[PDB]
RNA sequence: CCUUCUCAAACAUUCUGUUUGGUAGUGAGUGAUACUCUUUGGAGUUAACUUGAAAUUGCCUUAAA
């Protein structure tokens, strides 16, 4: 386990870094580096590791995107059965109780015949910022929403469970959702050594909570993965060594 | 030579307004309809789940009734 | 003037050296053909050379492939000019020792927060 | 005679989904087979039925051998069978498009039944659809005279059963079906000696009303056939007895 | 002093000025008092809290509601170049030009008590940068909603009609129909220009 | 002169979802489908307030 | 002899052009009369007892074409060269290169009226579309634009 | 003129949780310092952005006639 004081030492002096006299991703975006002996070398996976987190970021990125020129949006990504039973106000009703909010909820028949043309496809992927999927169709999509998708770690879909033991239900994706808004961060995984975990914006993440975030992770990394080196970087800064396994 | 249209055109050759009936839905259609709920309020029309049902009881039976006595 | 070779361009997805010298040779006999690709990954960009042993038939098919919409999007094509050989389309397919130097790598990275 | 551009594309777009498909499944059932989980999709055999309010009731698959009937369908639109389903088509002779034959469902059969299922339809018969479809289409190579054998004709006698199998205990051509409704040992010989069951074609003509039909009926099978294209694809079946009646 | 821009991504700019600064008291001055019914009924149909002056409303609910700005803090007000005329409120500090004004020459008069930019295609202070990925793409969103509710497409009509009698009636040689109507009609975000 | 039954009905969805606000009623999509000005919805919501509640 | 705004026509859309045009223009049938009608029985048997958008479908009368060209409301129009009154629509592929909208010459007059629900059209447009055939129809005027307009540019000379 | 892997398991149930496994891409181009590796050959990686589906060459048969 990493100390908590080497973190503060580490984050505050970004901070630091970040006052100084693409300014909209460099200053604002907390990451983390991670390296491993071969992460998954062979396999080239899609999946996003939903790191457990205390205190969300986005609730935090929530209210920033209004204040910014880009909206924070969600999808959700349904197979046919739940889109022909289930509407957005059903969504409404049991997510603004928090004040989370599915903008759009889109049928896999709909990444094939009314956004199959790869600049409406750009053009519809690109605005959202968090794309959720139903598992059944999960495994499908590469085809469907393009590579070009795949490059970030917002477009890259989320896994989750929709169906209570076979059958779908409301009441299972209505607190699962939540359980990977407020609480979840996502994580790709290269087939290369390096890996960053892209931990959020600057403005928020009071940085005694930041601390809180990074560590938690440290905990859900080292005991999943073999690791090698651990580094907190603002946007091509100076890399600063966190961790240093052998 | 294609004289005039080689300075092709801009602004519509109209100024008209468009009306607010091609927008809301259609008044004709929605007309069309009350009508037949008026005939089938008058009961002159049936509607077509039960025609399916007077063609269910009919259409089967069918050769079967007596013929010489 | 006009030359043998030809540079069908804009081609549609799933539409490879195979098919392209299928279809053309259909016009008639045709000397060399390939198509260009992605060295990483085996997959193509969309535009190819091949050419005709007859510098009759290329212009035949030029004037009659220029804007032929074909699955999506129409294939331009072009005769060349004299000369301007096809050359260079390979076809691509998918293609505590240790431990010393990064105890050395760890302690000279403190000094970038140090230089900055 | 020309080929259009068309043509040529699609049948290679589709073609390089099946030599993508079959890829995946032969890689899935190695998996399986060599039993080294460590990432696979699923774990066990599967079958499913779709019958009629368009059920689609899913089950497992044990390891109880089953009779099942399989009709060659001819689909699906531009699809030249890759080396790996030219075999195993042509193991059960099934290369003519609406013919038949009968075979055992086994953990042997099973794997190797997920190849083949977008070119043909399967499914469990019943017993009268066993015996009407028997004495009622049914070849015999045997020989002619003295020279043609390849004559497949008819099942005519009870005596040329006497002739080719006979020492079984093969008297008759209703002890055959003894012979595949329940599981005998000489199932296999008596399924060597039935080749194909030529069963006509539903629509079966041009014209006024079969031009229609065909229409009609061509949606049908999109139905009552979907192909998954899945590396755990269930096997899809249909009930033989309502498609006989279609085919008989 | 300005900010160079094409008559297409005028307003499309303007909304993205308008996003990333929702603290400040600002001003836009607009040339039309039926051009901003229209910038108006948009930006609270597309949900920004602005507020609306022009003469085509009553006296004291023009001034009181007005009155509503010069107590406030945070918000934003679009007014005609007229109606605001001799009302300066000290208490602001970003005035943008959407418009050549209705004196070019008196203009730069009545801005010494605020700071200004203003939106040329060919037509002291320095210019600014913008970097043009930047700009909302909310266009998509528009022209469905151009469509559909013919109070917005008869406002987007007017602010269409009389923003270009006004650019007409205007004193300068510079500033006389020369643009090209495809792209204003972009500004108010129409397939055909009306 | 009175009004018809899906009128009656569509007015009864209009008022109870939103009161007097003859703003939101006209620039609301689902229930007032046939984009009528504000004069048009408060005269008819005047003649159903002499008929009903 | 021909005077050239007649023989514009006859010069017309090509074999794979035409075949791809209908493979767009017969997703956009009018709902015919026995369709409207029963559909509008559906609505009296379920409205009467216990919301959609406006559907697209191709414009086909030659006021409402010679409307919608000039409005401008067409994006693609098609035209036949068979007329019975050849002067009935001889000055409608130049309202079409004057106001900008793309045009083609189809040839059949029949063959409009098979996509349309009548016997005969003589004109026929599609002003707006569905999202997932918006790029294919783009796609279509571009591939018309360089097929017809740009190899017969000279079609306004020659006898 | 083809139309694309629409869920598997395990444990515990509250009317669904927990856990594991499953995704091999249109192309081109720009580009922010860091990570590993072996060996100077470059390999695998790590923000972000552009783009009409763009482009001028890296060594089976009745879907018959």
């Amino acid at each position: 386990a990493i100390p908590r004081e080497r973190v503060i030492k580490a984050v505050n002096e970004l901070i630091k870094f970040t006052s100084k006299p693409e300014e909209e991703l460099k200053k604002d975006l907390q990451l983390i580096v991670v390296n491993n002996k071969s992460f998954t070398g062979t396999s080239k996976s899609f999946k996003l590791k939903l790191l457990n987190v205390k205190h969300s970021f986005y609730k935090p990125w929530k209210e920033a995107s209004a204040t910014a020129v880009k909206d924070f949006k969600v999808l959700l990504i349904l197979k046919d059965s739940d889109i022909k039973k289930v509407s957005e106000d059903d969504l409404f009703d049991q997510l603004d109780s928090e004040g989370i909010k599915v903008d759009e909820i889109i049928c896999g028949k709909d990444l094939k015949t009314v956004y199959k043309a790869y600049e409406a496809r750009n053009a519809f992927i690109s605005q959202f910022s968090l794309i959720l999927a139903d598992d059944s169709i999960v495994t499908s999509l590469p085809k469907l929403m393009g590579g070009k998708a795949y490059n970030k770690v917002e477009t890259t879909p989320i896994s989750i469970r929709t169906h209570a033991n076979k059958e779908f239900s409301l009441t299972t994706l209505t607190n699962n959702i939540k359980k990977v808004y407020m609480n979840q961060l996502p994580v790709k995984l290269p087939r290369g050594t390096t890996l960053n975990v892209h931990l959020g914006n600057l403005e928020w993440l009071r940085p005694e909570e930041f601390v809180d975030n990074v560590e938690l992770i440290s905990e859900q990394l080292i005991k999943a993965y073999q690791i090698r080196s651990i580094f907190i970087k603002t946007n091509r800064s100076p890399v600063l060594p966190l961790y240093y396994n052998q | 030579i294609d004289w005039f249209t080689r300075h092709e055109e801009v602004m519509p050759l109209t100024a008209v307004p468009e009306p607010k009936r091609r927008f809301v839905p259609s008044k004709n259609e929605a007309k069309r309809v009350m009508k037949i709920v008026r005939a089938i309020r008058e009961g002159r029309i049936i509607p077509p789940k039960k025609l399916k049902e007077m063609k269910e009881k009919e259409k089967i039976e069918n050769y079967q009734y007596d013929l010489w006595g | 003037e006009y030359s043998g070779i030809i540079y069908v361009s804009r081609l549609p997805h799933g539409f490879h050296e195979k098919e392209l010298s299928k279809y053309f040779a259909q016009f008639g006999d045709l000397k060399e053909v390939r198509l260009a690709r992605n060295k990483k990954t085996g997959n193509s960009r969309h535009y190819g050379f091949l050419e005709f042993v007859n510098k009759e038939d290329a212009m035949i098919a030029q004037e009659s492939m220029n804007n032929y919409l074909l699955m999506g999007h129409l294939l331009q094509v072009r005769v060349l000019p004299k000369g301007a050989k096809i050359e260079k389309l390979y076809k691509y397919k998918k293609r505590k020792q240790l431990k010393d130097n990064m105890k050395q790598k760890h302690e000279e990275r403190i000094k970038k927060l140090a230089k900055s | 005679k020309f080929v259009r551009a068309e043509s040529i594309v699609a049948k290679t777009l589709a073609t390089s989904r099946e030599k993508e498909r079959i890829k995946r499944v032969s890689i899935l059932e190695d998996k399986k087979a060599k039993n080294e989980t460590q990432h696979i999709a699923s774990g066990k055999d599967f079958i499913l039925k779709i019958t009629e309010g368009l059920i689609r009731e899913k089950t497992t698959y044990d390891g109880k051998p089953a009779l099942l009937f399989i009709v060659r369908v001819r689909g699906p639109l531009a699809v030249n069978i890759p080396n790996k389903a030219f075999k195993i088509l042509s193991l059960l002779r099934l290369v003519e498009t609406n013919t038949g034959v009968f075979v055992k469902l086994t953990k042997n059969v099973y794997p190797l039944l997920k190849v083949i299922a977008p070119y043909v339809v399967i499914g469990k018969p019943s017993l009268s659809s066993i015996r009407s479809l028997i004495q009622k289409r049914g070849r015999i190579i045997y020989k002619g005279e003295n020279e043609a054998e390849p004559h497949e004709i008819v099942l005519n006698d009870n005596n040329i059963v006497e002739e080719q199998l006979g020492d079984h205990g093969i008297i008759c051509v209703e002890d055959i079906i003894h012979e595949i409704a329940t599981m005998g040992e000489s199932f296999s010989v008596c399924n060597f000696f039935l080749q194909p069951f030529k069963l006509n074609r539903e629509v079966s003509g041009f014209g006024s009303l079969n031009r229609l039909r065909k229409i009609k009926q061509r949606e049908a099978e999109s139905r009552t056939r979907q192909f998954s294209n899945a590396a755990t694809a269930p096997v899809i079946e249909v009930d033989i007895d309502s498609l006989l009646a279609k085919l008989n | 002093g300005y900010v160079v821009c094409d008559s297409d991504k005028r307003f499309l700019l303007l909304f993205s000025f308008l996003k990333r600064n929702q603290k400040k008291k600002i001003i836009v001055f607009l040339s039309s008092c039926n051009s901003v019914k229209y910038y108006a009924e948009l930006l609270n149909y597309i949900d920004l809290p602005v507020l609306e002056l022009h003469g085509k409303q009553k006296q004291q609910k023009r001034t009181n509601t007005f009155f509503e700005f010069c107590n406030a803090e945070r918000g934003i007000l679009i007014c005609t170049d007229v109606a605001a005329r001799g009302l300066d409120i000290p208490a602001v500090d970003w005035i943008i030009q959407f418009d050549p004004p209705d004196d070019p020459r008196d203009y730069i008069h009545r801005v010494g008590r605020g700071k200004s930019l203003m939106f040329l295609t060919p037509n002291p202070l320095n210019e600014y940068e913008f970097p043009e990925n930047k700009i909302a793409n909310v266009q998509s969103q528009l022209e469905k909603l151009i469509k559909s509710n013919y109070y917005l497409h008869q406002t987007a009509k007017d602010g269409y009609r009389s923003y270009l009698q006004a650019y007409a009636s205007h004193s300068l040689k510079t500033v006389y129909q020369i643009d090209k109507l495809d792209l204003a009609k972009v500004a108010k975000s129409y397939g055909f220009p009306v | 002169r009175s009004q018809s039954e899906r009128e009656e009905e569509w007015l009864e969805k209009l008022y109870k979802k939103h009161g007097d606000d003859y703003k939101k009623m006209f620039f609301d999509k689902k229930l007032n489908i046939y984009q009528q000005s504000e004069g048009d919805l408060k005269r008819r919501l005047l003649r159903w307030k002499k008929r009903n509640g | 002899k021909v005077p050239p705004t007649i023989a514009q026509f006859q010069y017309t859309l090509d074999r794979n052009t035409a075949a791809e045009t209908f493979k767009l223009f017969n997703k956009y049938r009018p709902e015919t009369a026995a369709e409207k009608k029963e559909r509008l029985t559906k609505e009296a048997a379920a409205v009467a007892e216990g919301a959609s958008p406006k559907p697209y479908a191709v414009k086909y009368g030659l006021n409402h074409v010679v409307a919608l060209i000039e409005n401008k409301k067409a994006k693609l129009v098609l035209i036949a060269n068979d007329v019975d009154p050849i002067e009935l629509v001889v000055f409608l592929p130049a309202l079409c290169k004057k106001m900008g909208v793309p045009y083609a010459i189809v040839k059949g007059k029949a063959r409009l009226g098979t996509l349309v629900n009548q016997k005969t059209s003589a004109v026929a447009a599609l002003t707006e579309v569905r999202a997932e055939d918006e790029a294919a129809l783009a796609k279509l005027v571009s591939t018309i634009d360089a097929n017809f307009a740009d190899k017969y540019d000279e079609v306004k000379k020659h006898w």
